[PDB]
């Protein structure tokens, strides 16, 4: 076992995926800014099979899943991981993609029905439409498993209207929009206690 | 469950010293904010040191400040109180507690009703 770093240490049963955007609508530096965020959040909660677990993607077009729920590392260890994500760049950071990997790979057996289970999908572009055509079946197939879904927008980039979809799909689905990256330091105590307060205690 | 098991009271002359311990376990325990009671003889329970999650913050009564100090050790899941220069009036049992209202805000607690989870108490008594 591994001792609390915070004050606030959320011990509840909950299963956490990070999505983050491997755009190229983030610069190198900023997706660092991203990763810290990711990092501080996970400070923030109790990892363990039996508590908080988590999953971190990287998704362009296409994921790379860095950590997966059933992953029986250390905290420090899943952190350093999180923290060493490596920057794609890429020119398109599919939405669509990573929800259906989400809902059929994360997903595709639910293990623990007592904890809640939540996507952080952290978003700086907009996917071409094209790719878009089972967006929302996806979001639907996401809710019919009891998977809350949060968009973080993240710049002016963000497709605020599939974050609009995604709200209205289900009501558990809040969104945060922000300015930059820069502000996810300042929404991160907010956030956290957000999706604390969705997990039940036992 | 959450469970606290207290050590270290005695029988000390005025002036002396006691380091009491509470060590605690149960699948659920998070590190919890911690504190200490105190309860004379046919009295209530006084919150009379409390200390955060991490340790970074503490809160004595001014009835006792400067001479107890609550420290924790969350590798070994032990919260201590070292009590010097204890006086007749410093007699009594003395409760270890956990904070379980919103256990995942890990600031000290204050109030007793946030204190969810309760030891059996180990005897202090200061006897010239």
């Amino acid at each position: 076992s591994e001792p609390p770093l915070h004050d606030f240490y959320c011990s509840r049963l909950l299963d956490l995926v990070f999505l983050l955007d491997g755009s190229s609508r983030l610069s190198e530096a900023e997706f660092e800014v991203l990763k810290a965020f990711v990092v501080d959040m996970m400070e923030r909660l109790r990892i363990s099979q039996k508590w908080v677990r988590v999953a971190v993607v990287e998704y362009h077009d296409g994921s790379h899943a860095y950590i997966g729920l059933k992953d029986r590392k250390r905290p420090s260890e899943l952190r350093r991981i999180a923290s060493q994500v490596k920057y794609a760049g890429s020119q398109v950071a599919s939405t669509s993609e990573v929800l259906k990997y989400t809902l059929f790979q994360i997903f595709s057996k639910i293990d623990r029905p007592e904890a809640s289970r939540i996507t952080l999908l952290l978003m700086a572009s907009q996917e071409p439409q094209r790719m878009s055509r089972n967006f929302v079946r996806y979001v639907q197939g996401l809710k019919k498993k009891k998977v809350i879904v949060i968009p973080v927008g993240i710049g002016p980039h963000a497709n605020l209207k599939q974050i609009r979809l995604i709200e209205k799909q289900a009501p558990e689905n809040k969104a945060f929009v922000l300015s930059s990256v820069d502000e996810l330091e300042q929404q991160r105590d907010e956030i956290v206690s957000y999706l604390c307060d969705l997990a039940p205690e036992a | 469950e959450v469970q606290l098991v207290e050590s270290g009271g005695g029988l000390v002359q005025p002036g002396g010293s006691l380091r009491l311990s509470c060590a605690a376990s149960g699948r659920t325990f998070s590190y919890n904010p911690m504190g200490w009671f105190r309860q004379a003889p046919g009295k209530g329970r006084e919150l009379v040191a409390a200390i955060s999650r991490t340790g970074g913050s503490t809160y004595y009564p001014d009835s006792v400040e400067g001479r107890f100090t609550i420290s924790r050790d969350n590798a070994k899941r032990m919260v201590y109180l070292q009590m010097n220069s204890l006086r007749a009036e410093d007699t009594a049992v003395y409760y270890c507690a956990a904070a379980g209202v919103r256990a995942e805000d890990g600031r000290v607690r204050t109030l007793p009703s946030e204190y969810t989870f309760w030891g059996q108490g180990t005897q202090v008594t200061v006897s010239s």
